[PDB]
């Protein structure tokens, strides 16, 4: 079927 | 009991493959992950195991997560020292850790597993085109216990050379299994070919070596039987 | 035993619709255990700490263009996008509810029980009429129950003193029909 | 209202992960990690639309490192467990020996990680049980929904039975004709 979009995932800043 | 060997049903044809072909070659032409007496040092998932293994070759990674069929296989070797050797992929290869590249099964332990003398192992490998037995050859590994991953492997990548098993886009034959033989009578084989469709799913494929099945190197005897299209 | 502390993380990113596809809101939101931090509000425009522990994500983040810029965009090419694709099957989706009207095993005054069950979308409407008219006082409800497989249930109780020839009407109105369920209770 | 909530989490230790997509409370599908494919709810749901699960795969990774971050930078702040509210009802009026269904909702609840089994007098049940992953709340707390296909009679006796870091002791809901 059609296809259902992500959102990406936003990396925090490294420690 | 042992697992069925197949029928023409049971196998991917090549022809029903529309995607490239090199990207099931990539896998097994002089590609491999291979390290000695390492230890895992993290976990993604419960079932799969992170190593500090480099990339001798061109510096591509020095990480490694091999993922494993469930939770107690990877219990199991977490805390071992093992060997390591299976085909990798970076195409979906995802894992957090604390270059990347993945893998499935390929463990084995290396207390007491190679051979006094830097001494490899030959096991035999018997083609077949057609039904008919046309090359007959040997592959090596330094293990005494070793998965099928790595004899799969070292199969194909002498078959993709000698025979042109996979080439760019598609293969001569049009179907292929390698059937392994163990000295108790049990088998049980893969499928060569990838997944009818336009789109070659690497990861998935390689799944397969999942169960980390071992053999024993002396007494394993190794079958690929192709076909080519038409005969 | 296992006494060891733990430590979750959760990434939610709702999409909230209101009459159709004209408003779209995106709320992108992080919660560390159990304290939402961080979150990108569309109609903010960029993200904001909702407790300290987040302000170094909300600072990082909105240094970004790019990702205020997608993430901006994303109440089309996601959320509006999402709901054209699902529309036909959860927006559209419908399953008549099964009515039946008995009395209670409970018990002067007669309890009488309007069971819904099994339907979906969730907004559903049951009244309780005695004679052709709205019953207000009497009436107590279970509520709305969820049963977590895109199916619901609800009883409607209809506290009663009686009369032989009185008749006691369950009314349902729901989205799967266009004229409403009636279930009578004669007296 | 109307709401798609695409919904994730990642727990340490236990490393457990989950990648969902929610409409109006109700799960359109999640991803099997192992697996690396989509589950969808309701089977026809597979057949109106797809997703690519490998891109759960990809955020769940960044979920981690985060949640290492955060973990650190809170100075290992654990998270307080809250018990499960557990209940127990039938997916439709009771009759007697006509086929219904047991369902046992675990609400308000976390950490995500909980041992739920049935119990038809006194003994553990497993024919024909299912569950549902869990499932996200405004509060940020979990849901769960697990099911037991039952034939109604006068003598049985059903527990669902409940098991949670947030409880002292073993939850027992107890359902009856």
């Amino acid at each position: 079927g059609e296809l259902i979009g992500i959102l990406n995932a936003a990396k925090v800043p490294a420690d | 009991e042992s697992q069925p060997d197949p029928m023409p049903d049971d196998l991917h044809k090549s022809s029903e493959f529309t995607g490239t072909m090199g990207n099931m070659k990539y896998l097994y032409d002089d590609h491999y992950v291979s390290a000695t007496k390492v230890k895992s040092v993290d976990s993604f998932f419960k079932w799969d195991l992170i190593y500090n293994i480099s990339d001798k070759k061109l510096k591509n990674y020095d990480k490694v997560k091999t993922e494993l069929l469930n939770e107690d296989l990877a219990k199991k070797y977490k805390d071992e020292v093992v060997d390591v050797y299976g085909s990798n992929y970076y195409v979906n290869c995802y894992f957090s850790s604390k270059g990347k590249t993945c893998m499935y099964g390929g463990i084995t332990k290396h207390e007491g597993n190679h051979f006094d003398n830097g001494n490899l192992q030959n096991v035999l490998v018997r083609v077949y085109e057609n039904k008919r037995n046309t090359i007959s050859f040997e592959v090596q590994t330094d293990k005494k216990s070793v998965t099928a991953q790595e004899l799969d492997i070292k199969a194909r990548n002498f078959l993709i050379n000698k025979k042109n098993l996979y080439e760019f886009n598609s293969s001569p034959y049009e179907t292929g299994y390698i059937k392994f033989i163990e000295n108790n009578g049990n088998t049980f084989w893969y499928d060569m070919m990838p997944a009818p469709g336009d789109k070659f799913d690497q990861s998935k494929y390689l799944m397969m070596y999942n169960d980390n099945k071992t053999v024993d190197s002396k007494s394993v005897k190794i079958e690929v039987h192709l076909t080519t299209k038409n005969g | 035993g296992d006494t060891r502390p733990r430590f979750l993380w959760q990434l939610k990113f709702e999409c909230h619709f209101f009459n159709g596809t004209e408003r779209v809101r995106l709320l992108e939101r992080c919660i560390y255990n159990q304290e939402e931090s961080v979150r990108f509000d569309s109609d903010v425009g960029e993200y904001r700490a909702v407790t300290e522990l987040g302000r170094p994500d909300a600072e990082y983040w909105n240094s970004q263009k790019d990702l205020l810029e997608q993430r901006r965009a994303a109440v089309d090419t996601y959320c509006r996008h999402n709901y054209g694709v699902g529309e036909s099957f959860t927006v559209q989706r419908r399953v008549e509810p099964k009515v039946t009207v008995y009395p209670s095993k409970t018990q002067h005054h007669n309890l009488l029980v309007c069971s819904v069950s099994g339907f979906y979308p969730g907004s559903i409407e049951v009244r309780w009429f005695r004679n052709g008219q709205e019953e207000k006082a009497g009436v107590v409800s279970t509520g709305l129950i969820q049963n977590g497989d895109w199916t619901f249930q609800t009883l409607v109780m209809l506290e009663t003193v009686p009369r032989s020839g009185e008749v006691y009407t369950c009314q349902v109105e729901h989205p799967s029909v266009t004229s409403p369920l009636t279930v009578e209770w004669r007296a | 209202e109307h709401v798609i909530i695409q919904a994730e989490f990642y727990l340490n230790p236990d490393q457990s992960g989950e990648f969902m997509f929610d409409f109006d409370g109700d799960e359109i599908f999640h991803v099997d990690m192992a697996k690396k494919e989509t589950v969808w709810r309701l089977e026809e749901f597979g057949r109106f639309a797809s997703f690519e699960a490998q891109g759960a795969l990809a955020n769940i990774a960044v979920d981690k490192a985060n949640l290492e971050i955060m973990t650190k930078r809170s100075n290992y702040t654990p998270i307080t467990n809250v018990p499960p509210e557990v209940t127990v009802l039938t997916n439709s009026p009771v009759e007697l020996r006509e086929p219904n269904v047991l369902i046992c909702f675990i609400d308000k609840f976390t950490p995500p990680v909980v041992n739920v089994t049935w119990l038809r007098n006194g003994k553990p049940v497993t024919t024909g049980v299912s569950e549902t992953v869990f499932l996200p709340r405004e509060d940020h707390l979990f849901r769960k929904f697990h099911y037991l296909p039952f034939l109604p009679s006068t003598e049985d006796v059903y527990d669902c039975r409940v098991e949670h870091w947030g409880l002292d002791e073993p939850l027992l809901k107890h359902w009856e004709f």
